[PDB]
RNA sequence: AUGCGCAGAUACCGGGAGGAACGCCGAUGGCGAAGGCAGCCACCUGGUCCACCCGUGACGCUGAGGCGCGAAAGCGUGGGGAGCAAACCGGAUUAGAUACCCGGGUAGUCCACGCCCUAAACGAUGCGCGCUAGGUCUCUGGGUCUCCUGGGGGCCGAAGCUAACGCG
């Protein structure tokens, strides 16, 4: 696996349980709104699983753009 | 839905004797509710195949179960085909 | 019954009574149906990533509650009902799950 | 002539030509350019040269308003999008920033032969 | 008081592919009801073929809400006439008075549904166009505000919301076409109530059509002594000709019309 | 080529409608008699894994026959077709091109209820149990969780099995 960033320590402690969590969720979004993958959270099976899940959650109602024009490129 | 106490209340009125948590009586009170409200909700539905055919197992098993009932003892057995309704 | 966490965002461009009719009507209706609050939440107006509602920003409702488990489906109908209800969600409620600790 | 100094510069490209036009602060546009609008056709104006040529004019043109300064949006991929982009940067006439949108499909729509071969 | 479609005779000697329908309010219409002369003959000259009768009852129906604009109504229920493409709701106005009217998708007996300066988008009620809520169905429908519904989609399942412009919305109309109405003119709101009927099947024809009341039509009849078109032989005419000295049938018919323009585009046509 | 555009298109901006699909995440990964099954939410539901050892008391393994089940194609009526698209129509082709390529466009593709059961239906390998090194990885349930243990997936893999692969 590649390492240079990395994220399971950006925040400890963090309740899967949710989707009002604007700031740490969004600790995931790279540009483009992706989802910053295995290959940064490092998170098991059990993880990118429910993580992902409320990211779902989260674009769903929304508050977050599960994709976005990219200022960069 | 599955509702555990009123569940246990009838694995109750059945095991004859207090200390049945797990007897022939039991497999029968419950795969026969089971059955049933299970059933039911097939009807109002109509396209469930998949479970549909569990439950068909399940009442072959249930109903095999009753096959010993006989085998060793029908009588009791009839008492329970009675208690029950199934089976007339 | 059972309990689920209501979500739901409802209109921004709203005001005084307004707020008023519909959200009471958010009331008597969860009654109607078997609701009945257990948190009464709400993080007032807030925008989001992605002009929804054909606005960046609406007003947001969180309210999390006891109510006839199948019911759900209904109210919620019934909610999404009134127009402005910009995003009519509900969820079964649970809570558990500590990552990193 | 409208002039407002800024703008955007859309640069969108196929493999068998490639366009190039200049748009206000806001959305519409006022001139451009294109692998067949630099005298060519068949392939050739899907060459990163055209490429080059075409962001050429959309600039003189540009430069023929009052613009210059400009955000670059970015249309699919181009037989030489470079060659071309640069042409840009290269005429200056001011080389800003750059957004990114090939605004991606997400699966709704199997395609012609072409890419259906990519099962 | 639905009615079923379907219900086919089967195998009474030819009597086969008859398919019936029954309304379950079954009951005997009421109070407010004349009936119709022995048309077909008119104005005592004679015109249009076929045409024959059947029994008599004869239809008065309500075409004008505004009148009452509000006077909340519960379905008397169901019921019909002799006549229209798709049955009707007796209906019974909160006041004392009722009046047969429509029978919108399948309402429900006693429902109550009205309508007037604001009525509930819910069908059934009606409502001035411009309470259009855009995207919706209605049928019913006038134009012309006051000249009574007009545009009375038959079993018409018909009148689709489609934006609007100046004192105008813009309409999906059966045909395949989209019209104009200054919105304060009016709309039942919802849609029809019979389409199967449509599809209806019919035993013996002779039996069948007559007891519509409709008999005939017969072209290019032999002695086409008059029979616009040929005859005195088998094979069928050229020219391309109709009865009575006829355009065949692929021209227009519409002109200046100053009807036309004046609203409604999308020109004359489907494709199912 | 072509077909479409100065009766202005192709690109850019805004708005409208609808059908289909469902990105990253999402995997060499998971659930299912099989088929095959995914944006989230909720309704009802079924298989099924671990631990206390509490219950019953061997009732169990097998399944000719039947009975229900299910690819995609296609039929039946009633919806619907944005795109894709046999058929068809062109354009490009060779000597020929009915096909491989480009330009078109139906049926169908999709939904409901009914109907066909169809097969490189596959791991080309019936099911049920118990006996015989280990090594590795990966998901998942219990723990004194340098690991161990029940379960579940690919990989390496003694003995051994086969005409040979290769099973292991």
């Amino acid at each position: 696996p590649s390492r240079k960033a990395k994220v399971k320590a950006t925040l400890g402690e963090f309740d899967l349980r949710d989707y009002r969590n604007v700031e740490v969720l969004k600790r995931f979004l790279s540009e483009t709104g992706k989802i910053l993958p295995r290959r940064r959270t490092g998170l098991s099976a059990k993880e990118q699983r429910i993580l992902a899940k409320t990211i779902k959650r989260a674009r769903i109602l929304g508050l977050l753009p599960f994709t976005e024009k990219l200022v960069r490129k | 839905p599955i509702t555990k106490e009123e569940k246990q209340k009838v694995i109750q009125e059945f095991a004859r004797f207090p200390g049945d948590t797990g007897s022939t009586e039991v497999q029968v009170a419950l795969l026969t509710l089971r059955i049933n409200r299970l059933s039911e909700h097939l009807k109002v539905h109509k396209k469930d195949h998949h479970s549909h055919r569990g439950l068909l197992m399940m009442v072959g098993q249930r109903r095999r179960l009753l096959r010993y009932l006989q085998r060793e003892d029908p009588e009791r057995y009839r008492a329970l085909i009675e208690k029950l309704g199934i089976r007339g | 019954m059972r309990r689920y966490e209501v979500n739901i965002v409802l209109n921004p461009n709203l005001d005084q009574s307004q707020l008023a009719l519909e959200k009471e009507i958010i009331q008597r209706a969860l009654e109607n149906y078997g609701a009945r609050v257990e948190k009464v939440e709400e993080l007032g107006l807030r925008r989001l990533a992605y002009p929804i509602a054909k606005d960046p920003q609406g007003y947001f409702l969180w309210y999390q509650v006891e109510m006839p488990e199948d019911r759900v489906n209904d109210l919620a109908r019934e909610l999404r009902i009134r127009d402005n209800v910009r995003r009519v969600m509900v969820v079964k409620s649970q809570e558990p799950f500590l990552a990193n600790a | 002539k409208r002039q407002v100094a800024s703008g955007r510069a859309y640069i969108h490209a196929s493999y068998n030509n490639t366009i190039v036009t200049i748009t206000d602060p806001d959305g519409n546009p006022i001139t451009w350019s294109s692998g067949g609008v630099i005298g060519y056709k068949g392939s050739r104006k899907g060459t990163p040269y055209a490429a080059q040529l075409a962001a050429l004019d959309a600039a003189k043109k540009a430069m023929a308003y009052g613009m210059q300064s400009v955000d670059v949006i970015v249309r699919g991929t181009g037989a030489g999008r470079e060659q071309a982009i640069r042409a840009l940067q290269a005429s200056g006439l001011q080389v800003k920033s750059i957004v990114d949108d090939t605004p991606v499909p997400h699966n709704g729509c199997r395609p012609k032969k072409k890419f259906r071969k990519a099962s | 008081k639905f009615k079923p479609y379907t219900p086919s005779r089967r195998f009474m000697t030819v009597a086969d592919f008859s398919e019936i329908t029954k309304t379950e309010p079954e009951k005997s219409l009421v109070k407010p009801l004349k009936k119709t002369g022995g048309r077909n003959n008119q104005g005592r000259i004679t015109v249009r073929f076929r045409g024959g009768g059947h029994k008599r009852l004869y239809r008065i129906i309500d075409f004008k809400r505004w009148d009452k604009v509000g006077i909340p109504a519960k379905v008397a229920a169901i019921e019909y006439d002799p006549n229209r493409s798709a049955r009707i709701a007796l209906l019974h106005y909160v006041d004392g008075e009722k009046r047969y009217i429509i029978a919108p998708d399948g309402l429900q007996v006693g429902q109550q549904v009205v309508a007037g300066p604001d009525a509930p988008i819910q069908v059934g009620n009606a409502l001035p166009l411009r309470f259009i809520p855009v995207g919706t169905v209605v049928h019913a429908v006038e134009l012309e505000p006051k000249k009574g519904a007009k545009l009375a989609r038959a079993a018409g399942t018909s009148a689709q919301i489609q934006g609007r412009e100046g004192d105008y919305v813009i309409l999906r109309l059966p045909s395949g076409e989209l019209r104009k109405v200054h919105g304060e003119c009016y709309a039942t709101v919802g849609a029809v109530g019979n389409a199967d009927h449509k599809n209806i099947v019919l035993g013996k024809a002779g039996r069948s059509r007559w007891l519509g009341r409709r008999p005939h039509v017969r072209g290019a009849a032999m002695n086409p002594v008059d029979h616009p078109h040929g005859g005195g032989e088998g094979r069928a005419p050229r020219g391309r000709p109709p009865a009575s000295p006829w355009g065949w049938q692929t021209k227009g018919l519409k002109t200046r019309k100053r009807r036309k323009p004046s609203s409604r585009f999308i020109i004359a046509r489907r494709k199912k």
